[PDB]
């Protein structure tokens, strides 16, 4: 039930805590100065994530399905071999050198194009 | 002052100031915390 | 069938706008030593790829002398200067009267009376003691009290000096727009300081600019790209400064030939004071050198450009300054951590009609009042050894004599010493706008009914 | 460059007459007036607007290099020499009479 | 009080050096150019020159070169300024009213003048 | 493609770059340079957030393209929409409708979104 | 049609003004204080939006959760509330239970809804 | 009463002497020391 | 008439008028002032 308890469990089990971990993502003496720096930084990072989700159309969700296929070379395990036995942190390490690629794909290979398709649908 | 006259040991070094008598130097526990998202 | 207006986002929109510029320096390279006066102990490092793109099919208005980026530089630079100034020792003990003599050491006879040796009974590390000490001074820094002398600024705000470790060498500084704002630049090499520019580009940050300080000629600025440029906010208003930008560098060599030595004393605890040491060897005047030919030919190039704004075959002349405060009466700059002034009038001794080096005398004053300000004063620390300086002259700040008749026989002088127009020579290329991603346009679609 | 000229000479106009004076010049124009033994006074500036504290009767026009100055309802206290000015050049004064 | 102070009238024998002066008033002097004007009796006004008080920097017509200069001075507390015009070579045609003016704008609006003085030879 | 490369595009063609444009919209210690950076960071956040507020009001949140149903008085423009998409930059378009944008924003909020919420409330009754 | 004009009407009637109420939500001593104020405003705004995103109610002034509530928190006919209490008055009654509700919104419907949505999408 | 959370099945490196938490404390403490003394009266008359 | 508690004599009684009461005040002496220099660059003023 506690925050980050998912570090002890498989990626599939980690899904159960996603809301929990989301709860605290946002919430002249020098300490006051430092405090302001902390307040600003927290907001900035929070918004950066929201910005990406808004592009991806994944806003308002802890889970978002996509139309983006990925090159199989990025990992070499049966899908159950990841979700049912790997700590999400471990998974991060395997994926870590492809994430830039993925993000660019998400932005246009599907989302920029889909928004165009949405306009085309609404056109008629 | 010479090989007696006397001087404060730091007059040939940066200037001396006096701590204010009204504020304690006693230790107090200090706690720290994470910035949000940390 | 009738169109409905609908929402779009991320659409480019520009508005003229002003925000505070980002600090930047290349890779924070100043961090390797401590420390530069303007880079401070920290700045943001530059982007490894300060990319710019030419915009397709775009032109844009620019307004030199209206952009306030320059004004920000004016107060940012001043603030930085004071920021490093503030943690330093006051020199007000030195307002005590000094005895002096005209001391020499195999002095050339054109240097006589330029230096004085003087002394006072000072202060000591203990309030109960005094001692007599003496040092060399430039005549410019003293005035007879009524020979006995006082520092020239004792009837003005106090003189201070400490922290000689700070470097006054310029380091280029780059500026970057805040997110949601952008820097636009004119790509036309021949662009007039104002109006639309036929070719534009945009960039993440400005090109770096050194915090150069000079009062008659621009030093180490950007070269004009193709031809010498002349600009004014309004050429018929002669209160306006005339920009002149060289399209080539002009080498100049400057030295302070005297070997310099230094001594220090303690005013009181924590109060070190630097003072000039006695100078070994022959005493000689500071001087600089510029090629005769280069000065002549490039001056004629200025004239060729100058003629573009006047009737054909107009007579043109240059002249010695009309006087005023020393800061504009003579050329001034800081090099080697020491101030210099020179007699540049020989450079202007010419006339122009239709159809190997120069040397200039120089002077040093160690009491300085920055810019036009009178609320502060400082003593430059002595600089040990012989000073050697090499730089490229990149332009002139000029003024034009009023009146005359029949649109002819125009004349010019150095002038314009306000630092704002040094910065304008680099910043006229840029403007900043606000990005407004939001916008709307009519569509044939409607939101789905639900 | 400076193209200034003026044509007003002097005027004999009667009291209460609206009167005008004109001049022509390249560039911006300022209008002034002066009385003997006194400093000149600004009336119009920048080719247009009246100087503050100038009476409402004063007015003027610009077209091309043309410039007009007028005084509605002229009065004897308004008798003065008048000027047209550019940054340095000044047209010789012209004046009211009656 | 925004009005400028003006020095009194004077007369000298020809070839004499001469000085006239004006003084600061409540407007901030640093922000405006000082101008000098002269008028021969029976004649239209003539521009003499300007000085930028922040720099002490004069500008004069070719006609007056080497004859005149402008200087300025200020109180050590900077609440006053003085301005001077010097001429080193009086000649009988130098008789004129002489006066100070303020350049209010880049259109050279002059909404204030010293009363002026009469210099005669 | 570089930021603002779309300024040379026709208004319709500029739609292809909207994501690119959106990418950079968001992104002693008392030394003055630090103070300046702080102010800049705050301002950028304020403006970014403000736009997102409007989109949420309009119901266009999460999209670079949206499809409102709100009618407009035809007098606001002198051109057929296809003419508009290909004969001007968006900058030019901004000028053409520069005095109607306040009107539009109020309409988007109430003429459609407030009303649609009411329509959804009617569905909420079931 | 003034801001907070809904205080003069019943909470059911207050729904008509929700679009109004959201509209304004977004080195001297004063400059320091100004800075703090700007930051504070942002923090409160985002915190509220964060919750809506969790609840799936983001971008809507009114939303329809699937979570039932225990009537004991307020045993009144809905018309007996909406046509009587100001939104504020009702708020005072339900103020204490609000943390209960929020936890329920997060899990009893939204976390599991999202799981079910993925499960549906598997086919 | 802060809420410690014991992780299940987790280990992590804690490389001591690479932590800059200490360094921040080092200068946080010093800075405070200076702030407390800046208001206080100077003793320079005592160099007599 | 307002007070935190009218029966408490530790508390001030505010009195708010519902009309203005004019008051005129003067310093009838004609005063002059003298500039003084003490520190270099440090004007001081004293009554003339
Ligand atoms: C440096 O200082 C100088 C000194 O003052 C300053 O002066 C300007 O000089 C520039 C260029 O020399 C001027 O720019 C042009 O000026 C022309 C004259 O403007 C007037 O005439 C208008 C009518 O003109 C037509 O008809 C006349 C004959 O009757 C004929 O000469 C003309 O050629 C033309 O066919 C008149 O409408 C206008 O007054 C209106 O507008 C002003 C606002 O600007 C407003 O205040 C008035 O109330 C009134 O509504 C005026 O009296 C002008 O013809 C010319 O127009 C053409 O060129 C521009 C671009 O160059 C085009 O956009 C335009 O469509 C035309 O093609 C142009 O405007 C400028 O006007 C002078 N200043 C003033 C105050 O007049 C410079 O600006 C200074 N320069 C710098 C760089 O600092
Ligand atoms: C126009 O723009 C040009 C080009 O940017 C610019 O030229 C350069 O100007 C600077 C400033 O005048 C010159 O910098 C000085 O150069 C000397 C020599 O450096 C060379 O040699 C050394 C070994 O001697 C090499 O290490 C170095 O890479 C060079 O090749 C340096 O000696 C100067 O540094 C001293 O002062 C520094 C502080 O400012 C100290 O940090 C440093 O340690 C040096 O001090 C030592 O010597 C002092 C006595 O001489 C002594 O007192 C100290 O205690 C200490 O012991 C300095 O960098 C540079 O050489 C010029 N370049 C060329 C091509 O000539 C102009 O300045 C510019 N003009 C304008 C107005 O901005
Ligand atoms: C711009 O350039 C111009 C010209 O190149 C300079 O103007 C000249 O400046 C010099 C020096 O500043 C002037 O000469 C000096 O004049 C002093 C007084 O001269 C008058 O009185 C003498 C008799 O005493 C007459 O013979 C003469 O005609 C004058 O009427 C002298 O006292 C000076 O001599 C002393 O200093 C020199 C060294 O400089 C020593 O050699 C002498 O032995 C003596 O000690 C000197 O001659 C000259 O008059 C100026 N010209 C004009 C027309 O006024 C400007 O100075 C320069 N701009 C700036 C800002 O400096
Ligand atoms: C600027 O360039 C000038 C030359 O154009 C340099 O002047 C020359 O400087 C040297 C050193 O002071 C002088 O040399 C000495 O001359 C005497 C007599 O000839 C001789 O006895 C010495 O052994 C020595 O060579 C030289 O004469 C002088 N030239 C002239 C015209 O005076 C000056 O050094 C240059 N400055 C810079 C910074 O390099
Ligand atoms: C600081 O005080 C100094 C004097 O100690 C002031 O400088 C002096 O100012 C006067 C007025 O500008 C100059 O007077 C001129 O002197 C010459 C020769 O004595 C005389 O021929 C002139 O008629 C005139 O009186 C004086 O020369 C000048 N001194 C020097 C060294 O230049 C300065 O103005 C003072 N600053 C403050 C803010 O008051
Ligand atoms: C420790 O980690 C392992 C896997 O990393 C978890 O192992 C599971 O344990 C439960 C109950 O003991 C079994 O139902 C599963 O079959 C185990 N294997 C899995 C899920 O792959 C274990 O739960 C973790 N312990 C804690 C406290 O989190
Ligand atoms: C050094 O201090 C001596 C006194 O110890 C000063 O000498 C006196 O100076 C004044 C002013 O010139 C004369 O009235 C006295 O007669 C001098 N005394 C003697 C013994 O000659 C001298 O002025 C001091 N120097 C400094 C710079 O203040
Ligand atoms: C003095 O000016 C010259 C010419 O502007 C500079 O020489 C140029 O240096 C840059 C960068 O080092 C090169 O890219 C150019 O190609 C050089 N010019 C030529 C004609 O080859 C010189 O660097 C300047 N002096 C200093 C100290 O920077
Ligand atoms: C400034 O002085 C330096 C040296 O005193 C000059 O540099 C030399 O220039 C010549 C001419 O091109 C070269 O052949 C030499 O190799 C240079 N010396 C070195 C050490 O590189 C410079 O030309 C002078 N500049 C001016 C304008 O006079
Ligand atoms: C400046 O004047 C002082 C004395 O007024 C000189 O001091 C002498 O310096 C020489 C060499 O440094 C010594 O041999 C003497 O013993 C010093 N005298 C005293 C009383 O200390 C100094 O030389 C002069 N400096 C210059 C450059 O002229
Ligand atoms: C600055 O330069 C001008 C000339 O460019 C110098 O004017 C000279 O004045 C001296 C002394 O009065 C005369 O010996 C010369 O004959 C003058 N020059 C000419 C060309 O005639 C002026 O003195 C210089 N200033 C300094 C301080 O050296
Ligand atoms: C200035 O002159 C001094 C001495 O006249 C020079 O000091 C010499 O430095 C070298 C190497 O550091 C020593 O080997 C010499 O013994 C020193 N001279 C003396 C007399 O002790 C100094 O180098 C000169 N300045 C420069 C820049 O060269
Ligand atoms: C200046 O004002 C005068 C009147 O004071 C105007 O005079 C008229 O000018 C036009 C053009 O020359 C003639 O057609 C009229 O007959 C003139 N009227 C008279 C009374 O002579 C002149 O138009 C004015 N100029 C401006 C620019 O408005
Ligand atoms: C304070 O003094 C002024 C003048 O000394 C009084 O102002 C007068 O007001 C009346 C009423 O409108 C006018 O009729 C007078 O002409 C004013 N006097 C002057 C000299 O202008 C004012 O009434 C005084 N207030 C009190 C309370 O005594
Ligand atoms: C205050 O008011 C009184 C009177 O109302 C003024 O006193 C008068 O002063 C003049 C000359 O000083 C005398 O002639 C009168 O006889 C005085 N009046 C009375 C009633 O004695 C006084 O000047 C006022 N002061 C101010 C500052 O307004
Ligand atoms: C995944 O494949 C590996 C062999 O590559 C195998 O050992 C394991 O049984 C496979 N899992 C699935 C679900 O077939
Ligand atoms: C607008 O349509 C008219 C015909 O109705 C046509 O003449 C013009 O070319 C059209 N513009 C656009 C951009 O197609
Ligand atoms: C005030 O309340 C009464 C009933 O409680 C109602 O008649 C009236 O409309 C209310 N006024 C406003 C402005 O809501
Ligand atoms: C709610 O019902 C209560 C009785 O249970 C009644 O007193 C009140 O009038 C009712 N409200 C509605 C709107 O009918």
């Amino acid at each position: 039930l506690g925050f980050l308890g998912a570090a002890g469990s498989t990626m599939g089990a980690a899904s159960m805590t996603l809301t929990v971990q989301a709860r605290n993502l946002l919430s002249l003496t020098v300490w006051g100065i430092k405090q302001l720096q902390a307040r600003v930084l927290a907001v900035e990072r929070y918004l950066r994530d929201q910005q990406l989700l808004g592009i991806w159309g994944c806003s308002g969700k802890l889970i978002c399905c996509t139309n983006v296929p990925w090159n199989s070379s990025w990992s070499n395990r049966n899908l159950s071999e990841i979700w049912d036995n790997m700590t999400w942190l471990q998974w991060d390490k395997e994926i870590s050198n492809y994430t830039q690629i993925i993000y660019g794909l998400l932005e246009e290979s599907q989302n920029q194009q889909e928004k165009n398709e949405q306009d085309l649908l609404a056109l008629d | 002052i010479n090989e007696k006259e006397y001087r404060l040991i730091n007059c040939n070094t940066s200037a001396i100031t006096q701590a204010c008598p009204k504020v304690s130097f006693e230790p107090i526990p200090i706690h720290y915390c994470a910035p949000a998202g940390f | 069938e009738n169109l409905w207006v609908t929402v779009y986002y991320g659409v480019p929109v520009w508005k003229d706008a002003e925000t505070t510029l980002f600090c930047a320096s290349d890779a924070k390279a100043y961090e390797t030593e401590k420390h530069n006066v303007w880079a401070t102990h920290a700045c943001v490092p530059t982007d490894p790829n300060p990319q710019e793109i030419h915009l397709e099919n775009v032109t844009e208005e620019f307004n030199m002398w209206k952009n306030n980026m320059v004004e920000q530089m004016h107060t940012d630079i001043i603030s930085l200067w004071d920021q490093s100034l503030k943690p330093c020792v006051k020199l007000t003990p030195l307002c005590v009267t000094l005895q002096c003599t005209n001391v020499t050491n195999n002095i050339t006879d054109d240097m006589r009376g330029e230096l004085k040796n003087c002394s006072f009974n000072m202060t000591t590390e203990l309030r109960d003691k005094k001692q007599k000490v003496y040092s060399l001074f430039y005549r410019l820094d003293v005035v007879q009290i009524n020979k006995e002398y006082r520092l020239i600024n004792c009837n003005t705000s106090a003189i201070t000096q400490a922290c000689p470790k700070v470097s006054f060498e310029p380091i280029p500084i780059h500026y970057c727009a805040p997110a949601g704002f952008a820097i636009l630049k004119c790509k036309d090499k021949k662009f007039n300081g104002t109006g639309p520019c036929p070719s534009v580009s945009t960039v993440q940050c400005t090109h770096g600019i050194k915090p150069v300080v000079s009062t008659q000629l621009l030093l180490n600025g950007s070269l004009a790209e193709e031809e010498v440029m002349i600009r004014s906010e309004n050429i018929t208003n002669n209160a306006k400064n005339i920009l002149v930008q060289f399209n080539t560098p002009v080498q100049i060599n400057c030295t302070r030939p005297n070997n310099n030595t230094r001594k220090s004393i303690r005013i009181g605890p924590g109060q070190a004071f630097y003072a000039t040491g006695d100078i070994i060897g022959d005493i000689r005047q500071a001087h600089c050198n510029v090629s005769k030919a280069t000065w002549n030919e490039t001056l004629g190039k200025v004239v060729k450009q100058l003629r573009k704004h006047f009737g054909n075959n107009t007579i043109i002349r240059f002249a010695n300054s009309s006087g005023g405060d020393l800061e504009v009466t003579t050329h001034s700059f800081n090099c080697g951590g020491e101030f210099f002034y020179c007699n540049t009038s020989g450079l202007f001794n010419s006339t122009w009609i239709s159809n190997d080096s120069i040397t200039l005398p120089c002077r040093i004053k160690q009491i300085i009042n920055m810019w036009q300000r009178i609320g502060q004063a400082m003593y430059a620390p002595p600089i040990q050894g012989v000073i050697r300086c090499v730089s490229n002259i990149t332009g002139l700040i000029l003024t034009r004599d009023g009146g005359s008749t029949n649109s002819t026989t125009e004349t010019f002088r150095p002038g314009g010493g306000d630092m704002r127009d040094n910065w304008r020579s680099e910043l006229y290329k840029y403007k900043v706008v606000k990005i407004e991603p939001l916008g709307v346009a009519p569509t044939r679609c409607k939101r789905r009914v639900v | 460059d400076i193209q200034m000229t003026q044509s007003p000479s002097s005027l004999s106009a009667s009291v209460g007459d609206t009167v005008t004076i004109t001049c022509q010049a390249n560039g911006y124009l300022n209008w002034y007036q002066q009385r003997r033994g006194k400093a000149p006074k600004l009336l119009i500036y920048d080719g247009s607007k009246l100087e503050r504290g100038v009476p409402s009767r004063f007015s003027g026009r610009r077209w091309g290099q043309e410039y007009n100055l007028t005084i509605n309802n002229l009065q004897p206290e308004d008798i003065a020499t008048y000027f047209c000015q550019v940054y340095e050049f000044v047209v010789p004064g012209t004046r009211l009479d009656l | 009080q925004v009005q400028l102070l003006q020095s009194g009238a004077a007369v000298t024998k020809p070839g004499a050096s001469v000085r006239v002066s004006c003084e600061a008033s409540g407007y901030n002097i640093r922000d405006y150019f000082i101008h000098w004007w002269r008028q021969a009796p029976g004649q239209g006004l003539q521009w003499v020159g300007w000085i930028n008080p922040k720099t002490g920097q004069p500008n004069n017509p070719r006609q007056f070169q080497g004859r005149v200069s402008l200087t300025r001075h200020a109180s050590w507390d900077f609440d006053t300024y003085s301005f001077y015009m010097d001429l080193k070579a009086l000649r009988s045609d130098d008789t004129a009213v002489y006066f100070c003016a303020r350049q209010r704008s880049d259109y050279w609006d002059f909404d204030v003048w010293g009363s002026g003085t009469q210099v005669t030879v």
